[PDB]
RNA sequence: GGUUGCGGCCAUAUCUACCAGAAAGCACCGUUUCCCGUCCGAUCAACUGUAGUUAAGCUGGUAAGAGCCUGACCGAGUAGUGUAGUGGGUGACCAUACGCGAAACUCAGGUGCUGCAAUCU
RNA sequence: GAGAACAGAAAUCUCCAGUAGAACAAAAGGGUAAAAGCCCCCUUGAUUUUGAUUUUCAGUGUGAAUACAAACCAUGAAAGU
C-alpha cells in the first residue's frame, strides 16, 4: 500500500488512515508490468476496498483499470 | 476577454523571466543606411524583434517620457532608437529599461567603413538560434563603458535561456573586440562588431572529438564609436539584479541529497 | 473616387500577402516557433501544385531568404517510366518517394558536422510538410506526396486520418483502397468504366494511353516499375540545354521592351 | 477581340428568392415548392433586423433562395421568359451585367396547382459573367478582373437579343 | 592537420550558459585601426582562437542521452545527445521587478487568529438525495439554482404582513443571491483597497 | 513520474568551474604491442613498438599490412586484457585510465566484424491492419526485404510489401490457427504448418496455393525447417522438416509431394526441429531430451542427449543465420545459375562452420529448468558447458550470425548474453516488465531487439551492452518480432491484429 | 533576359486609363466513376493536358494623373532651448561663452532591389 | 452605387467599389482582415496527480492548502497552441 487517498465515511478518516469497505486506496503495481501509451513503466495505481478488514483480519482491493 | 486576461498575464512579471523583446524606432531623421543596419540587427534578433516605420520626435537625452511610453505599451525591453544629425552621423541610441522606466542608455555611432549583410554575399545561418559570443579587451572587465556595452550586447542577443544545447545549433558567432587598449586621459577606442560562421573540419590531432574550426564572415560589420551614457542609480542596480530563490532548495547545515535521492543528516 | 488623404493612409500588406501565395500566420509558426529550446534547426517539406505539375522542395529558413537543400519534380517521371498522369495521386506519391530517396542519397543516410563528434550515429531527416494555401481533405495529392516520401525514408511527422480510405465512423483505415491509390487503381477503374459506359467520352478522355497503346491492368506494372527505378538510382540528371545563358538573354531582350529615357520622355511631351 | 471565344456571356448562376416576411408554415409550403421546382432543396436567410410594422422579430426566417447552375437554369430560363413573353425593359439590366425580375404567380410556369400550396411568387436573378471570373474566386492569386473584360450592361443587352432575340423596350 | 591546441599568454575565462568566451589579452591600436589593411585577417584569427577554445570546452561538457523514440513528448530522441550547459555565471539586469509577496487579506487574518485550515477542494460534485444522480454545486447547471426552476414553492409564514408577500420567491432568492456576489465583490475591492 | 535527485549548489559550482579537454600529447612515447587472435589464439609480427597517438583505422591498415591483404582489408576490432575494447585510440583507451602504462606491453586480441553497420530501428513505419485475429507468427523474405510473411489465428496468413505498408496477398486454405510459417531459403516458397494438423505451400507471387495440403500429423505443427542450399543439389528443390505435439518428425519432399522419412523416437510432445549444415537434425521435446539424427541414414537417431531436466523450449545452431539465408547477402543479389546459388552458399556457410582450425557446429538447448545447455554433438557427447543464472524458464534462445555470442530471453523480465564459444556468462539486459517471448539479432551482430509481454520492443547495443532504444506503440501482448536481412526493417505482431513495421 | 516554387526588405512594390508579351512556364479552360464538400463540382475534391484561347490572371512600357520614396556643403548650426563670469539695468528685458538642437522652403532625383533551386526557342 | 411583385426612408436576393470608418478589449503617440471579427467541427476533462522543492498550518509530524516544475489531457495532417 503506497497511500491513503479517500476514505468515503470522513476527510477525517482519510487522513488518519483508515482501511474500511469502500475505501479508495493507492497501491504499487510494479510486478503488473504496465506500461503507458508513452513508454513509461507504471507503477502505482488506485484500488477500492472490497471487504472488512476488521472482520476478516485481511484487506482485499479491487483495482481501477 | 479571456484572451486579454491571458495577454496580461503573459505581459506581468514572474519568477523565471521571458526572452527580452526589442524595438526599433526610427528618429526624426533617418538614411537608407540606418534603415538596412537596423534591418540586419533586427535579422539577428528575430523573432524577439518589433520594428516601427514611421518617424518619431525622439530626445532620449533629454526627456524619457515617450521611450517610456512605448515599452509599456510594446512590453519591450529594450530600444535601439537610429537618428541622425551633423554632431551625431548615424546614431544608434540603446535604451534598456526595467520595470517599464530607463534603467540605462549607450548612445553609440556607426561609421562609415561598413559592410551590409547583403555586401558579403554568402551563406548564413538558420533563423531563430543563439550566437556564440567573443568578447576582446581588458576594458569588458574594468572600465564600466565597456562594461556596459558588453553587458548590453549579451543581453540583446543572448535569446532563449537553456540548458541543453543541440550542436547542430551552435552554427554562429558575435565577436566584439576593442580597438586597441587604451589608457586613462585617452579618447575611448571604437568597439568593432563581427559576425562570423563556423566550418569544422578534421583535426588529424585532436581525434575525431575536437574539429577544427573556421570562420567565415557573414557580416554584418560595424564599428561603433562610443558617443553617450547613461548609467543606473545603485538601489535601481540592487533592484534588477535581485534573484527570485524561490525555486532552489534551501541549503541546511549537515542535510545532503544522495544519488539514490534520500535525504541523509551527518552527526559529529 | 478615393481621395489623396485614402492614398496616403492606406496601409499595404506585404509583397507576397498582396499577390496571395504565402501565409504568413503559418509561415511563423512553422519557422519561429519552436517544441524545444535546444536549438535544433528545422527543415521545411514544401509541397506544391500546378494544373500540370507538382513540385516538392525540403527548404531550410535562413536570415537573407531561405534555401533550398534538394528538389524534386514531375517532369523526371517520364525518366523512370511515367509519361502519363503526371499531376494524379500515384505521381504525387512517386515524386514524394523520388525526392525522399533523393534527398537520403544526397545525405548517405540509405546508401565534417559537428554533430559527428559528440553522436555515433547519423540522425534520421526530419522534415515538416508545408502545403501553404491548400484544403485539408480526406485523399488528397498533397498527403500522397507525405506518404511517397515517408515511405521513401524521411521522417515526416503525420497522422493518417487524411490518407484514402479512413473510415470516418470508426478511427481506422482501409490498406486495400489506400494501395489502389497508391498504384492508381482509381484511374483504371474509370477507364474500364468509361470503356463500358460511353465510348464517346472515352475518346477524349485517356487518349493519350489509347496512343501509346497502355493497358488499363498495366498501370500497377508501370507503377511498380517506375518506383523500382526510382529507388536504383534517384539521383538528379539535369536537363541538357540547347542553348546558352547569353543566347537565352539576348533572345529574350530582343522581344523585351526598351526603356526610353528621361529626356526623349521629355521631348514627346514637348 | 470579340472574335476570340473567350468573351461570351453565359448564365453564371440564376436565383430564385422568395421573401414570405412572415415566419412559419408559408414559408415552409415555399421552400417545399421551390424544391419541387428546381430539384433541390433551398436555402434560408435569417432576419438582419427587427421592425414593429415588418412584423420580423431578431434572428427569424424571411425568405428561401434557390441558386441554380447550368441547363437546369437554362430551362428555368426559358420558361420564365415564355411566362414574360420575351420582353424587358431597359432597366431591368443593372450596370455590371446582371439583369432580375419577378413572377407574381408560379402557377403559370407550369407547376400543378394544390390547394395546400397556395400562391407563392418568386424572384428571378441571372447573373452574367465571360469565362475568367474564377481569378476573383479562387483561394490562390485572388485578383480582379480585366477593364475591358468586364461584363456590361449594353453588352448583355446585345446578347439577348442575339440569343433570344426579344426586344428590351425603353420603357 | 591544423592544431586545436590555442595557446594563450593571459589564461580566457567563459561562461559556457551564454555560450561565450572572454580573452583579456594585449591588444594593439596599429594592427586593429581602420588605416591597417591586416586589421581583417587579425580580428578573424583572434575570434578563431577564442571560437576554438570556447568549441573545445562545450564539446567536453557532460553529454545527456534518452532512450525514448521520436514522435513523444521532450524533444529529445534516441540519436541525439545534448550538452549540458552550467547555469550562467554572468549578471544581467532583470526586465521586470520580482512579484511582491500580497498582504494578508482580511479573510486569511481571521483564519490566523481563529485557527481556520484551508478546505481541501476535492471536486465540485454534491450527492443529491432527492434524485439518483451527482450533480455540480454550483455553476453551469449547477444545485444553487434549483429553486429558480422548482415547480413549486411554499410561501414562508414570516413573510405574511409585509409587502413583499406578492413577490415571487424565486425573484426574492435570485435577488439576495446578486447581493451577496456583490458584497463579496466589495470586500474583494476593500481588501485591494487595503 | 518519478524524476532523478536534482543537482547542489556544489555541484552546480562544480560544473561551471573550468572543464579539462582530452588533448592528445605531443610527447607521447611509443608502446610495445603484441596481436593475438581471439578465434585462432595465434599471434602476428611479435613485439612491435608504435606511437601513443595511432588512431584505429591506422592501426587496422597497419595490421592489414602485417598480415600482407593491404588490398583488400577486413576491418578488425580491438581488446586489450579486465578486457576493455579500443574505442578510438590507444592513448584515450588504456594510457588514460592509467591501468597499463607506456613501458608495460599490450597484447590486443582482434577479431574480425562486418563490413557494413546496421542503422538502429527507431520509430514506427506503420501500423497495418488486416488480421482478424492475434497475430501468431511472422517472418522477412531472404531474397528482399520489401517481403513479409505473417500467419494469425483468423486461419489466414498474410503477405505483405513492406514497402509501401500494404497488404499485399491473402492464404486462406488452412481450418484452424496458422501457428508457425517459414520461406524458402532460395526464397521461392513459403510453408505454413497450422493447428489443424496440415501444412500448406504457397507461392508467394501469385499468392496462391500449390497443390494440396501435406498431411498424416495427428497432431498440431510446433516448427518448420527448411533443407539448406549448400548440402541441397543443384536441379533439386530443398525438403521441408515438420515437428509436430504428437511427438514425430516428418520430412517432406516438396517436388513429388510425398513424406520420405517419418522419425518417431520422442516419447513426448516435440518443441522444435532444426536442419543443420552437416547433415543432421536436431529436435527438442517435452521429455527433456534432445535427439540428433542422421538425414542421410534412413532417419536414424545418432544421438540422445539427457541432461536436462524439464522441457526443451528451444535449441539453436551456430550457424542458423547462414542456413536461414542460403546464397543470399544483405546485399539482396541473386545468383544467376543453381550451381552458382549452391557455390556462394557453400561460401556463406563456410565463412561460419570453418574457422579457428576445424569446423565445428554448435548448439544451444534452453529449457523450461530455467537453465541452457551447450553443446558440440559432433565431437562429445557430454554438453560442453552449462548456462545457469535465469530465475525462471528460458523461453527463447538465439546464436549471432556470427556465432559469437549466445542470447537468451527468459520470463522472468530479463534477456542474458553469453559467450558463444565456452558458454560463460557476458551481462544481463534489463528494462522489461514483464516476460520476454522472443528475441532477433542484426546483421552485423552489434544490435539485438526483443519483444515483451509488456506491449514493448526493445533495441539493445551489443557492444555497449545497454539499452539503445524503447519501442512503444502495441497496445496488447506482442508475439513475434523479426529484423530483415538487410537490416533495414523491423517487424512486430501480437495480440492487437495490427502488423507494426519499425525503420530508422 | 523571360518564367516557375520558396523567401528578405514590405508602396521606388499602391490605385486609375491605354499598349505589347515569339518560346517555355503560369493561368483560363474540359470531365464528375472514384476520395471529398456545398442549395449550386460556383469554391473545395478527384481525372485527362485530352477540345482551344492568350480574351482575362501575370510581367513589362506609357500619364506635365493621384499617392509614395531618396540625397543634400538647402534652410542651418537657424528658430527654439539649460548654466555662466557681478554684465548693465531700483525698472517689464537685452548681445555674449559652453551644451542640445528641429520642421516648413529650395535644388537635384526615382517607380523596385534582390537570395536559393529548376527551366526556356 | 445600381437591379429584383408585394417591399416605400427600414424586410430578402445579385454584382462592383470598399484599410477596416464594422465588432472585441484597452483608453497608442503603430491592438486585430485568409483575424484577436462571424459561422462550423472536436473536447464538458480543467477543482487531474506526482514532487526529497517554496510559504503556512497541525498534538492527526510521509497530511492539506500554497508556489513552481514535470507526467498527462484537448485539438490539429503537422508545425505547434
Amino acid at each position: 500500500i503506497l497511500a491513503v487517498k479517500k476514505n468515503p465515511q470522513s476527510p477525517m478518516y482519510t487522513q488518519l488512515g483508515v482501511l474500511t469497505k469502500g475505501t479508495i486506496i493507492e497501491v504499487n503495481v510494479s510486478e503488473l508490468g504496465m506500461v503507458t501509451a508513452g513508454g513509461k513503466v507504471v507503477w502505482g495505481k488506485y484500488a477500492q476496498v472490497t471487504n472488512e478488514p476488521d472482520r476478516d483480519g485481511c484487506v482485499n482491493a479491487v483495482l481501477l483499470v | 476577454n479571456a484572451r486579454a486576461k491571458r495577454a496580461l498575464v503573459k505581459r506581468e512579471a514572474k519568477l523565471v523571466e521571458n526572452v527580452k523583446q526589442a524595438l526599433f524606432i526610427p528618429g526624426q531623421s533617418c538614411n537608407k543606411n540606418l534603415h538596412d543596419i537596423m534591418v540586419d540587427l533586427s535579422a539577428l534578433k528575430k523573432p524577439d524583434m518589433k520594428r516601427f516605420n514611421r518617424k518619431n520626435d525622439i530626445h532620449p537625452f533629454e526627456d524619457m517620457s515617450p521611450l517610456e511610453f512605448f515599452s509599456e505599451k510594446n512590453d519591450c525591453s529594450l530600444m535601439v532608437l537610429m537618428t541622425s544629425s551633423k554632431k551625431r552621423k548615424n546614431n544608434m541610441t540603446f535604451i534598456r529599461t526595467f520595470g517599464y522606466k530607463i534603467y540605462d542608455m549607450i548612445e553609440l555611432m556607426v561609421a562609415d567603413n561598413f559592410k551590409l549583410l547583403s555586401d558579403f554575399k554568402k551563406l548564413t545561418f538558420t533563423v531563430g538560434l543563439k550566437p556564440m559570443f567573443t568578447f576582446q579587451g581588458a576594458a569588458f572587465d574594468t572600465h564600466p563603458v565597456y562594461k556596459q556595452i558588453k553587458s548590453l550586447f549579451l543581453d540583446f542577443f543572448r535569446g532563449e535561456s537553456t540548458d541543453l544545447q543541440d550542436v547542430a545549433g551552435l552554427q554562429h558567432v558575435i565577436s566584439m573586440t576593442i580597438q586597441g587598449d587604451f589608457q586613462d586621459g585617452e579618447p575611448l577606442p571604437n568597439v568593432l562588431f563581427r559576425v562570423y560562421k563556423l566550418k569544422s573540419y578534421k583535426s588529424d590531432q585532436g581525434g575525431k572529438r575536437l574539429p577544427r574550426i573556421e570562420l567565415v564572415e557573414i557580416g554584418p560589420r560595424l564599428d561603433f564609436k562610443i558617443g553617450r551614457i547613461h548609467t543606473p542609480s545603485p538601489d535601481m542596480v540592487t533592484e534588477a539584479h535581485k534573484k527570485p530563490k524561490q525555486l532552489e532548495m534551501k541549503t541546511k547545515k549537515n542535510v545532503e541529497l544522495d544519488i539514490m535521492g534520500d535525504k541523509l543528516g551527518r552527526i559529529h | 473616387a478615393k481621395s489623396s488623404a485614402y492614398s496616403s493612409r492606406f496601409q499595404t500588406p506585404f509583397r507576397r500577402r498582396r499577390e496571395g501565395k504565402t501565409d504568413y500566420y503559418q509561415r511563423k509558426r512553422l519557422v519561429t516557433q519552436h517544441k524545444a529550446k535546444y536549438n535544433t534547426p528545422k527543415y521545411r517539406l514544401v509541397v506544391r501544385f500546378t494544373n500540370k505539375d507538382i513540385i516538392c522542395q525540403i527548404i531550410s529558413s535562413t536570415i537573407t531568404g531561405d534555401v533550398v537543400l534538394a528538389a524534386a519534380y514531375s517532369h523526371e517521371l517520364p525518366r523512370y517510366g511515367i509519361t502519363h498522369g503526371l499531376t494524379n495521386w500515384a505521381a504525387a506519391y512517386a515524386t514524394g518517394l523520388l525526392i525522399a530517396r533523393r534527398t537520403l542519397q544526397k545525405l548517405g543516410l540509405d546508401e565534417y558536422e559537428l554533430t559527428e563528434a559528440v553522436e555515433d550515429g547519423p540522425r534520421p531527416f526530419k522534415v515538416f510538410l508545408d502545403i501553404g494555401l491548400q484544403r485539408t481533405t480526406t485523399g488528397a495529392r498533397v498527403f500522397g506526396a507525405l506518404k511517397g516520401a515517408s515511405d521513401g525514408g524521411l521522417y515526416v511527422p503525420h497522422s493518417e486520418n487524411r490518407f484514402p480510405g479512413w473510415d470516418f465512423e470508426t478511427e481506422e483505415i482501409d490498406p486495400e483502397l489506400l494501395r489502389s491509390y497508391i498504384f492508381g487503381g482509381h484511374v483504371s477503374q474509370y477507364m474500364e468504366e468509361l470503356a463500358d459506359d460511353d465510348e464517346e467520352r472515352f475518346s477524349e478522355l485517356f487518349k493519350g494511353y489509347l496512343a501509346d497503346d497502355i493497358d488499363a491492368d498495366s498501370l500497377e506494372d508501370i507503377y511498380t516499375s517506375a518506383h523500382e527505378a526510382i529507388r536504383a538510382d534517384p539521383a538528379f540528371k539535369p536537363t541538357e540545354k540547347k542553348f546558352t545563358k547569353e543566347q537565352y538573354a539576348a533572345e529574350s531582350k530582343k522581344y523585351r521592351q526598351t526603356k526610353l529615357s528621361k529626356e526623349e520622355r521629355a521631348a514627346r511631351v514637348a | 477581340k470579340a472574335q476570340n471565344p473567350m468573351r461570351d456571356l453565359k448564365i453564371e448562376k440564376l436565383v430564385l428568392n422568395i421573401s414570405v416576411g412572415e415566419s412559419g408554415d408559408r414559408l415552409t409550403r415555399a421552400s417545399k415548392v421551390l424544391e419541387q421546382l428546381s430539384g433541390q432543396t433551398p436555402v434560408q436567410s435569417k432576419a438582419r433586423y427587427t421592425v414593429r410594422t415588418f412584423g420580423i422579430r431578431r434572428n427569424e426566417k424571411i425568405a428561401v433562395h434557390v441558386t441554380v447552375r447550368g441547363p437546369k437554369a437554362e430551362e428555368i430560363l426559358e420558361r420564365g421568359l415564355k411566362v414574360k413573353e420575351y420582353q424587358l425593359r431597359d432597366r431591368n439590366f443593372s450596370a455590371t451585367g446582371n439583369f432580375g425580375f419577378g413572377i407574381d404567380e408560379h402557377i403559370d410556369l407550369g407547376i400543378k396547382y394544390d390547394p395546400s400550396i397556395g400562391i407563392f411568387g418568386m424572384d428571378f436573378y441571372v447573373v452574367m459573367n465571360r469565362p475568367g471570373a474564377r481569378v476573383t474566386r479562387r483561394k490562390r492569386c485572388k485578383g480582379t478582373v480585366g477593364n475591358s473584360h468586364k461584363t456590361t450592361k449594353e453588352d448583355t443587352v446585345s446578347w439577348f437579343k442575339q440569343k433570344y432575340d426579344a426586344d428590351v423596350l425603353d420603357k | 592537420n591544423l592544431p586545436v591546441t590555442v595557446e594563450k599568454p593571459i589564461p580566457v575565462v567563459y561562461d559556457l550558459g551564454n555560450l561565450a568566451a572572454f580573452d583579456s589579452n594585449v591588444l594593439d591600436k596599429n594592427d586593429l585601426d581602420s588605416s591597417n589593411a591586416r586589421r581583417e585577417e587579425k580580428i578573424k584569427s583572434l575570434t578563431r582562437d577564442n571560437v576554438q577554445l570556447l568549441i573545445n570546452q562545450l564539446l567536453s561538457l557532460p553529454m545527456k542521452t534518452t532512450t525514448e523514440s521520436v514522435g513523444g513528448t521532450g524533444g529529445q530522441s534516441s540519436v541525439m545527445t545534448l550538452l549540458q550547459l552550467p547555469d550562467p555565471t554572468t549578471d544581467l539586469p532583470r526586465e521586470k521587478p520580482l512579484p511582491k509577496a500580497k498582504a494578508m487579506t482580511k479573510w486569511e487574518k481571521f483564519a490566523a487568529k481563529k485557527g481556520i485550515k484551508p478546505k481541501e477542494r476535492a471536486g465540485k460534485m454534491i450527492y443529491d438525495e432527492a434524485s439518483g444522480e451527482w450533480v455540480p454545486k454550483w455553476g453551469y447547471k449547477g444545485a444553487n439554482k434549483k429553486l429558480d426552476d422548482q415547480w413549486l414553492v411554499e410561501v414562508d409564514d414570516k413573510v405574511k404582513g409585509t409587502d413583499n408577500e406578492l413577490i415571487d420567491p424565486r425573484t426574492l432568492n435570485r435577488a439576495e443571491r446578486k447581493r451577496l456576489v456583490k458584497k463579496n465583490e466589495k470586500q474583494q475591492r476593500r481588501n485591494m483597497k487595503n | 513520474s518519478t524524476l532523478i535527485p536534482p543537482p547542489s549548489k556544489k555541484q552546480k559550482k562544480e560544473a561551471q568551474l573550468p572543464r579539462e579537454v582530452a588533448i592528445i600529447p605531443k610527447d607521447l612515447p611509443n608502446v610495445s604491442i603484441k596481436f593475438q587472435a581471439l578465434d585462432t589464439g595465434d599471434n602476428v609480427g611479435g613485439a612491435l613498438r608504435v606511437p601513443g597517438a595511432i588512431s584505429e583505422k591506422q592501426l587496422e591498415e597497419l595490421l592489414n599490412q602485417l598480415n600482407g591483404t593491404s588490398d583488400d582489408p577486413v576491418p578488425y576490432t580491438f581488446s586489450c586484457t579486465k578486457t576493455i575494447d579500443i574505442t578510438d585510440n590507444l592513448y584515450s583507451s588504456l594510457i588514460k585510465p592509467g591501468y597499463n602504462s607506456t613501458e608495460d606491453q599490450i597484447t590486443l586480441l582482434y577479431t574480425p566484424r562486418a563490413v557494413f553497420k546496421v542503422k538502429p530501428v527507431t520509430r514506427s513505419s506503420s501500423a497495418i491492419a488486416g488480421h482478424g485475429s492475434t497475430i501468431l507468427c511472422s517472418a522477412f523474405a531472404p531474397h528482399t526485404s520489401s517481403r513479409m510473411v505473417t500467419g494469425a489465428g483468423d486461419n489466414t496468413a498474410r503477405i505483405w510489401d513492406c514497402d509501401t505498408q500494404t497488404p499485399m496477398h491473402t492464404l486462406k486454405g488452412h481450418y484452424n490457427w496458422v501457428l508457425c510459417v517459414s520461406w524458402s531459403p532460395d526464397g521461392e516458397v513459403i510453408a505454413t504448418g497450422s493447428m489443424d494438423n496440415t501444412i500448406r505451400l504457397w507461392d508467394p507471387k501469385s499468392g496462391q496455393c500449390l497443390g494440396d495440403a501435406l498431411r498424416g500429423h495427428s497432431k498440431w505443427i510446433t516448427s518448420l525447417s527448411w533443407e539448406p542450399i549448400h548440402l541441397v543439389k543443384p536441379g533439386s528443390k530443398p525438403r521441408l522438416a515438420s515437428s509436430s505435439k504428437d511427438g514425430t518428425i516428418k520430412i517432406w519432399d516438396t517436388v513429388s509431394r510425398v513424406c520420405q522419412y517419418t522419425m518417431s523416437g520422442h516419447t513426448n510432445s516435440v518443441s522444435c526441429v532444426k536442419w543443420g549444415g552437416q547433415g543432421l537434425l536436431y529436435s527438442g521435446s517435452h521429455d527433456r531430451t534432445v535427439r540428433v539424427w542422421d538425414i542421410n541414414s534412413q532417419g536414424r537417431c545418432i544421438n540422445i542427449l539427457k541432461s536436462h531436466a524439464h522441457w526443451v523450449n528451444h535449441l539453436s545452431l551456430s550457424t542458423d543465420y547462414a542456413l536461414r539465408i542460403g546464397a543470399f547477402d544483405h546485399t539482396g543479389k541473386k545468383p544467376s545459375t543453381p550451381e552458382e546459388a549452391q557455390k556462394k552458399a557453400l561460401e556463406n556457410y563456410e565463412k561460419i562452420c570453418k574457422k579457428n582450425g576445424n569446423s565445428e557446429e554448435m548448439m544451444v538447448t534452453a529449457s523450461d529448468d530455467y537453465t541452457m545447455f551447450l553443446w558440440n554433438p559432433l565431437k562429445s557427447t557430454k554438453p560442453i558447458a552449462r548456462m545457469t543464472g535465469h530465475q525462471k524458464l528460458v523461453n527463447h534462445v538465439a546464436f549471432s550470425p556470427d556465432g559469437r555470442y549466445i542470447v537468451s530471453a527468459s520470463f522472468d523480465n530479463s534477456i542474458k548474453l553469453w559467450d558463444g564459444r565456452d558458454g560463460k556468462f557476458i551481462s544481463t539486459f534489463r528494462g522489461h516488465v514483464a516476460s520476454v517471448y522472443q528475441v532477433a539479432w542484426s546483421s552485423d551482430c552489434r544490435l539485438l531487439v526483443s519483444c515483451s509481454k509488456d506491449t514493448t520492443l526493445k533495441v539493445w547495443d551489443v557492444r555497449t551492452r545497454k539499452l539503445s532504444v524503447d519501442l512503444p506503440g502495441h497496445k496488447d501482448e506482442v508475439y513475434t518480432v523479426d529484423w530483415s536481412v538487410d537490416g533495414k526493417r523491423v517487424c512486430s505482431g501480437g495480440k492487437d491484429k495490427m502488423v507494426r513495421l519499425w525503420t530508422h
